């Protein structure tokens, strides 16, 4: 019956951005109205989020992770940077919602909060709503690298390390990012209209 | 959320030393951290060390040079010792790990239980 | 880009305002543009946003229908038409704007999703 958006915006535990988490959201009745009552960005593309609880859609997907305050603005079409190209990246015609909120007081913790992982590096940028978790050393220079790490041939994720005390661009930040798709084939998640 | 089991622990004379062990069993999924926090009766909970993928080891101020946090090289479990230990280190020593369903990136972190540690004469 | 704002003050409730906001600069059709309060004692919170074209407007629960958001580009200036002004109305009102890259955003509401504010105007309904 009501769709488990509860379930993702309000677990306990969030992905790392290079292992970004997909529910998808189907056969259910879809209640938005948590929407509108708290983030700290709430940018919607293609799509008018007071009008979401009279829409239908194809497919609803809900995609988690957490990154630094200062890269939220990259989950957005058209950004890049390391997260957008590295990590998790929209298409340019995305329609969606994209929601974030400061999430310190639960992901960081003193001495640092190592758990939680992103890519630095990649030999091309990821397509859209594609998910890289390789760990193959990454060849910077002109030397191959042979699977080892040296000059120029580094490991390619990296731990964020969350302080409480950070500033609040290099604080932990929860997204969640909201796909309405309206494809060729019947439009089975509706609002309550 | 993975199944961790811990071991060690328990009361240790003042410059004395303790080993605790952290593994989590089971497949499935794949490990982001494994490492160890602790948290004093008043204080907030802080890290002690931690290995991520990678092995990168991280620790905290506190313990550099006093604790080695290492990685079992047959199984998954982590092995924090703790050496010249004072009364200020008596805490909840927990088990910390991240890690993720490797078919659906379900997160899969979680706390240990909890180990006392109580360094006292 | 500088955005300043006008308009706004004292009111009686039940009675209207109109507060502006203009931007400097040549780029205020890329601009997505969102109106923000912040009454005493709360942090700012967003009332009203406007696409760069004019053509999807969005508004906080507390509207309820009684406020307008507008544009005029060639003027470099988004508008607050407020009607029916309540006592819990009171608040500073802010300008904002952020920049529409893609080209296809509609609605931007989070204090983090603007780049640039005006200063802020008074508005006060009194019973
Ligand atoms: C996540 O949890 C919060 C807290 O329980 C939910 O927010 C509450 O929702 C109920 C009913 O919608 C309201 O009566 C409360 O006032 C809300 N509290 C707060 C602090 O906002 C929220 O709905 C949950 N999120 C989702 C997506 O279900
Ligand atoms: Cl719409
Ligand atoms: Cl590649
Ligand atoms: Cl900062
Ligand atoms: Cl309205
Ligand atoms: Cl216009």
């Amino acid at each position: 019956n009501l769709c488990p958006f509860g379930e993702v915006f309000n677990a306990t535990r969030f992905a790392s951005v290079y292992a970004w988490n997909r529910k998808r959201i189907s056969n259910c009745v879809a209640d938005y109205s948590f929407l509108y009552n708290s983030f700290s960005t709430f940018k919607c593309y293609g799509v008018s989020p007071t009008k979401l609880n009279d829409l239908c859609f194809t497919n609803v997907y809900a995609d988690s992770f957490v990154i630094r305050g200062d890269e939220v603005r990259q989950i957005a079409p058209g950004q890049t940077g390391k997260i957008a190209d590295y990590n998790y990246k929209l298409p340019d015609d995305f329609t969606g919602c994209v929601i974030a909120w400061n999430s310190n007081n639960l992901d960081s913790k003193v001495g640092g909060n190592y758990n939680y992982l992103y890519r630095l590096f990649r030999k091309s940028n990821l397509k859209p709503f594609e998910r890289d978790i390789s760990t193959e050393i990454y060849q910077a220079g002109s030397t191959p690298c042979n699977g080892v790490e040296g000059f120029n041939c580094y490991f390619p994720l990296q731990s964020y390390g969350f302080q409480p005390t950070n500033g609040v661009g290099y604080q932990p930040y929860r997204v969640v990012v909201l796909s309405f798709e309206l494809l060729h084939a019947p439009a089975t998640v509706c609002g309550p209209k | 959320e993975v199944q961790l089991v811990e071991s060690g622990g328990g009361t240790v004379q003042p410059g004395g030393s303790l080993r605790l062990s952290c593994e989590v069993s089971g497949t499935g999924f794949t490990i982001n951290a494994m490492g160890w926090d602790r948290q004093a009766p008043g204080k907030q909970r802080e890290l002690v060390a931690t290995i991520t993928r990678g092995d990168r080891i991280h620790y905290a101020d506190s313990v550099k040079g006093r604790f080695a946090i290492s990685r079992d090289k047959d199984k998954n479990t982590v092995y924090l010792e703790m050496n010249n230990l004072k009364p200020e280190d008596t805490a909840v020593y927990y088990c910390d790990v991240a890690a993720f369903d490797s078919s659906d990136y379900e997160v899969l972190d979680s706390w240990g239980q909890g180990t006392q540690v109580t360094v006292s004469s | 880009v500088q955005l300043v704002e006008s308009g706004g003050g004292l009111v009686q409730a039940g009675g209207s305002l109109r507060l502006s906001c203009a931007a400097s600069g040549r780029a205020f059709s890329r601009y997505f543009m969102g109106w923000f309060r912040q009454a005493p004692g709360k942090e700012r919170e967003f009332v009203a946003g406007i696409s760069r074209s004019g053509g999807s407007t969005d508004y906080a629960n507390f509207v309820k229908g009684r406020f307008t958001i507008s544009r005029d580009n060639a003027k470099n200036t988004v508008y607050l038409q407020m009607n029916s002004l309540k006592p819990e109305d009171t608040a500073v009102y802010y300008c904002a704007a952020t920049v529409d890259y893609s080209g296809t955003l509609t609605a931007a509401r989070g204090r983090e999703d603007y780049d640039d504010w005006g200063q802020g105007i008074q508005v006060t309904v009194s019973s």
